[PDB]
């Protein structure tokens, strides 16, 4: 279940 | 403005910190206190983000002292984390040889929670091993926990011999 | 991965 949050989270600024 | 950047070298956020730390302006915020007198440093090598220690490093931080007299190498081998470790002693070398209120150094730290490639990082370096207010190396205070691993790789290692000869003769449980 | 998790999280409307 966390590799599912880590695969369907929304990230922005905190790219690259 | 403080506390985000707490927040965020606490949890390794690296963009947040780049861009509270985008102006260079007043240091005072760099090198803060806290609650517990934590500086950033602290925060960021206490969980263990060396790329967030690498960059409060590269823009200037004083390794402070805790309330506790702890310093960033003390919480990195506290925890264990040998590559905020590896980024601190390549900086400066006197932060090793520096003394707790209780007279530990990071070795001490190192040995007592059982991290063997902590106490390896530390041991090839120059550790300047010394007793503690109760008159007790870091092999003592290894020993007193059970800690098989680190022991047995201070055997394996080349300061056995210098190791072996350090302890008070006057202790009753340190001999 | 729960480290990463908080590392690479976007807070908005939950800061300082």
């Amino acid at each position: 279940l966390i590799k599912l949050i880590i695969q369907k989270m929304e990230i922005i600024s905190e790219t690259e | 403005k403080k506390s985000p950047l707490h927040f965020a070298a606490s949890y390794g956020r690296i963009n947040t910190c780049q861009r509270l730390l985008q102006d260079i302006s007043d240091t005072r915020l760099l090198n803060e206190g806290d609650l517990h007198g934590m500086t950033p440093l602290h925060l960021a090598a206490k969980n263990g983000h060396d790329k967030v220690v690498q960059l409060l490093l590269k823009k200037g931080a004083l390794f402070l002292s805790d309330h506790n007299g702890w310093t960033a190498l003390h919480h990195a081998s506290m925890g264990g984390y040998t590559q905020t470790m590896k980024v601190i002693l390549d900086t400066n070398l006197k932060c090793t040889d520096r003394l707790d209120e209780d007279g530990n150094t990071a070795l001490h730290f190192a040995a007592r929670e059982g991290h063997a490639k902590a106490v390896a990082l530390l041991l090839s370096h120059n550790a300047d091993i010394v007793l503690n207010k109760q008159q007790a190396s870091f092999l003592h205070l290894a020993l007193h926990n059970k800690r098989k691993e680190v022991v047995l790789t201070i055997i394996r290692s080349k300061r056995w011999d210098e190791c072996l000869k350090i302890f008070s003769h006057n202790s009753p449980g340190n001999k």
